[PDB]
């Protein structure tokens, strides 16, 4: 069928409307795309998170971390309540310094390019988000900007996710051609577990611990049981944060830069705000909070291409949707976030336009009209982290450089578990403003 | 395009690079500069234009490429140095007590007790402090001394 | 007479036979000098001149008639020497300074970003430092060595062609079919070197060189003697020459220096105390590097013990006598063993094998020709001020920002190529957490 299923389902939504069904032996799936029905599907007394096949395949190395767990599983609610404080807006203050630490490495790499060279945007942004979660998460440096070949953990993580995704399109999974994939798959899990299992034990034996996600997990307790997550789940959560945030966040940054160079007067306006607000060699937390238009630029990129483009739900019981579409208990609903974000009775008639101004008055926006981070208790726990990273980095980007779309890039959106502007490249022209760490 | 001959006495190249630097700024000031060691124009001082003399000292003695010049200068005086309009720049180190700039000084004052057209007072560089300051002072003052003297 | 450590083998022999001894091959006579008095005599330029050893002749296949691999009487040596000498002065170092700090900052930041259980490969990181430093200061080009596992394609090819040239010296049978891939690989590396540097030169001529670096001086320089500048081809050979003459010599200096410091912790402490007193801004200024006097002494004393270009060759210009005792014929070869010279007890005292920076506290105390890590006369190292400026700066920043650990209790092992290096020298750095430019 297609390598671009969500974009394909969007075209079908364009023709069939707010709901349509696909059926296989046993599996029926309905695809929801209006604010009107999605609003109902977001009632957690009626619908809960479903694990699609993709997540089931990712679960082979993410285990019962938060992202690939059922709501009913013990380790889900326990981890959810233990880690929730670690991800609040308040906690962002304590991650900011190390966020800046990797953001400086990004800006210094670009400062140090020869004039004939160019920038691989999703590539660099993935380097940055991976190293940021590693450092902010468990005080570990992948040092991605010091390498051609990523750190062995990252190579394996990326390879295992790719195999998980590739497994989905495989007609003959047990063909002998896939025997090496399978062995490599087991090799990659061992790499990941062995590195993460070691970092955890070292910290446990550590007598001068920090205040990162790893220490919050090592000290967090389950209210009822009075006990913390065991070290395997903690390892699963660490792998989970890298998996769930590395390409989602990098995609956001990539699409945001895409839409800025294609919309030069919006770039200018964003850049004029970075210059006014980022008045110190290194950004402060308050200052990042003052980047409102950069904040709106990101929200508009999320609106047009939310980088985790779909989430799956199941009917917890027989029920009727929109008062006219009956559901059986267990029926899966698929929420097409990019279609939702183009709901004309919500956003108006210019839904393909890149207009950050839409977010001028967030109170304007109706509940369940904008959902790039999912829904309710199963929403993205890393939303604040992600937005703080992206705002900080985009702001520093717009402060230190002018951007040229030297190839006149044609948008080509690659779909995996996430979305990305495949092959998007640019050229940066220094404004020659020094920073922190030089 | 007046004739500027620059001679050096150097063992480790400080004086030789200074000399070649001068000849490079002369070219920019329209001269017809020539660079060579000191003890290779021993007796063949230019009776026209001017001759910049850039030299170090080694424990009170001339560098290996300057010994023939000075000896020629010391004893030999018969073949007078009349007509020769020169100037001297000294490369030295204060770390050498009693011998500080002894060779440039010798050459400078000896050249004069033999019929000098000293167009620009000697200049000194202390490697142990601010050699480019003094080199800079002597240089700017220098071009002008020779400027006014001849052409502009 | 096989061994992979000839200079070291020859010092041993010098300890047995003294200030002069000779090896003979079918048509070659080589005398090796170890005493300050004989070397002093051999450094009389009217009597002796630079000889191109076989090694230098092999490197000439890619370094061409650049300064390092040229005979003194060659047109382009004379021209290039006359044109570049002022660009290599101590004063010239003031405008190279900022780009040296640029790469020095990258080195410091790399070590700050290491995880606790990793370590530092010293000669490997000093080489990345010096190669990028020479490229940026010399011709405004960033190899960005600290952003890769595999070096920039130029560097890969240069290091390989030089390793090939060294290897040829020990090939019993160069024409064996196994050396075929080597020969064609050699031509490929030459082509990547030539092509990149040529392109950079051409872009700059076109660009109108709105810079003030070595490439600027070489395109704009005029040889007074002949009135002509260097041509584009020789200019490229000079650029190739700066990288090869300067990357592992300087590399090795900084590495031997750190070796002796961690082997001599009280000396380390004293240099660190001076780096802490003098380097008071986030990044060193030129004036502050010149105030790093003890750091300087440390560097001269490491160059005394293991000067990283440890031998240079000379030939008799005419038949002559040495030490009033040793007849030489025109063209006979003299090899100066610099680490032996540096151990002459009649000059340095009996303690020659001891790391003691304090030897250099009094420069007037050192006689001429007692210390020659940068060779001799007009053929002495044109890069001497560049290299000492880079090393004093970088070593000062290293000592300001970190404490060091000889965590493996490293056993000195001196690998010999064109240069010397403490092979396998590794340390652990512990940050003092001082920002280099701000937080
Ligand atoms: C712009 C960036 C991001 C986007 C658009 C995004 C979006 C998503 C979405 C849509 C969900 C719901 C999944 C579902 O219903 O199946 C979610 C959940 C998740 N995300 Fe993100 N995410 C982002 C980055 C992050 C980052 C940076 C982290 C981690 C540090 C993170 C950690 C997670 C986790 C752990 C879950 C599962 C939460 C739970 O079910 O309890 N995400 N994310
Ligand atoms: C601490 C490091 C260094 C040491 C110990 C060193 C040593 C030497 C020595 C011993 C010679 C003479 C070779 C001979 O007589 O055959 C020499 C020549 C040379 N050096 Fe270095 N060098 C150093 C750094 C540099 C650097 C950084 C550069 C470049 C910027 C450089 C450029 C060259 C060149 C071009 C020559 C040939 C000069 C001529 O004959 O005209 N060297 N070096
Ligand atoms: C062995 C030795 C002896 C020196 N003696 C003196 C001296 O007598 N008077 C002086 O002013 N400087 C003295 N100097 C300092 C040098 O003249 C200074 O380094 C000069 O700049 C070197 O110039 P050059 O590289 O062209 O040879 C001496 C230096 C050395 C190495």
């Amino acid at each position: 069928n297609t390598d671009k299923p969500v974009q394909a389902l969007m075209k079908i939504a364009d023709e069939l409307g707010e709901i349509f069904k696909f059926e296989a032996p046993g599996r029926v799936t309905r695809y929801l795309s209006s604010q009107r029905l999605i609003k109902e599907a977001c009632d957690e007394s009626r619908f809960d998170k479903n694990l699609s096949q993709a997540l089931k395949f990712v679960r082979d190395f993410a285990g019962d971390g938060l992202f690939t767990s059922w709501t009913h599983e013990k380790n889900w609610k326990k981890a959810h309540n233990i880690l929730l404080p670690s991800f609040s807006q308040q906690a962002m203050k304590g991650y900011h310094a190390m966020m800046v630490d990797i953001a400086v490495q990004l800006v210094q790499k670009w400062e140090r390019l020869n004039a004939d060279e160019h920038i691989e945007v999703p590539e660099d942004m993935t380097r940055l988000t991976l190293d940021t979660i590693g450092l902010c998460g468990f005080n570990y440096r992948f040092n991605s900007f010091y390498r051609d070949q990523p750190h062995p953990f990252i190579t394996s993580m990326v390879r295992a996710l790719d195999e998980a995704m590739n497994k989905l399109q495989r007609a003959n999974p047990d063909d002998p051609a896939y025997d090496e994939n399978k062995r490599q798959f087991q090799e990659d899990i061992k790499v990941m577990n062995d590195l993460v299992d070691k970092i955890i034990a070292d910290r446990k034996a550590s007598g001068e611990q920090s205040d990162d996600l790893l220490t919050h997990m090592l000290n967090g307790k389950d209210p009822e049981t009075g006990e913390p997550l065991d070290d395997e789940n903690i390892r699963y959560q660490i792998i989970t944060f890298l998996i769930a945030g590395h390409e989602t966040t990098s995609g956001l940054l990539s699409f945001a830069l895409y839409f800025l160079v294609k919309n030069p007067h919006v770039l200018q306006k964003a850049a004029e705000e970075a210059a006014r607000v980022l008045v110190d060699p290194v950004p402060s937390y308050k200052q990042v909070k003052q980047l409102k238009y950069v904040g709106m630029v990101l929200n508009e990129a999320l609106r047009l291409w939310p980088t985790a483009p779909a989430f799956s739900l199941y009917a917890k019981e027989d029920t009727v949707l929109g008062g006219e579409y009956p559901l059986e208990k267990g029926d899966e609903l698929m929420v097409l976030i990019p279609q939702l974000h183009r709901d004309k009775t919500i956003w108006g008639d210019d839904v393909e336009e890149f207009r950050p101004e839409r977010f001028e008055n967030p109170s304007a926006i109706p509940q369940h009209a904008f959902k790039p981070f999912g829904n309710g208790q199963r929403a993205c726990i890393g939303q604040q982290f992600a937005l703080h990273e992206a705002t900080l980095v985009l702001g520093m980007m717009l402060k230190h450089f002018d951007f040229e779309d030297h190839t006149n890039y044609e948008l080509d959106i690659k779909e995996t578990l996430t979305l990305k502007p495949e092959g998007f490249v640019v050229k940066a022209k220094s404004k020659k403003i020094p920073l922190g760490g030089i | 395009n007046t004739p500027l001959l620059v001679l050096y006495g150097s063992n480790m190249g400080t004086a030789e690079g200074t000399a070649r630097d001068l000849a490079d700024i002369a070219m920019s000031k329209g001269f017809a500069p020539q660079v060579a060691t000191l003890d290779s124009h021993a007796g063949n001082l230019p009776r026209e234009g001017a001759v910049l003399i850039v030299t170090a000292s080694y424990n009170g003695h001339p560098p290996d490429n300057a010994k023939q010049f000075v000896d020629w200068l010391d004893q030999a005086s018969a073949d007078e140095v009349k007509g020769v309009r020169y100037s001297v720049f000294g490369c030295g180190d204060k770390n050498w007590a009693t011998t500080y700039q002894k060779v440039p000084a010798f050459i400078d004052e000896t050249l004069a007790a033999k019929g000098a057209e000293n167009i620009a007072d000697r200049g000194e560089a202390d490697a142990s402090d601010d050699f480019e300051g003094t080199y800079e002072e002597w240089r700017e003052h220098m071009w002008s001394d020779v400027a006014a003297y001849f052409n502009l």
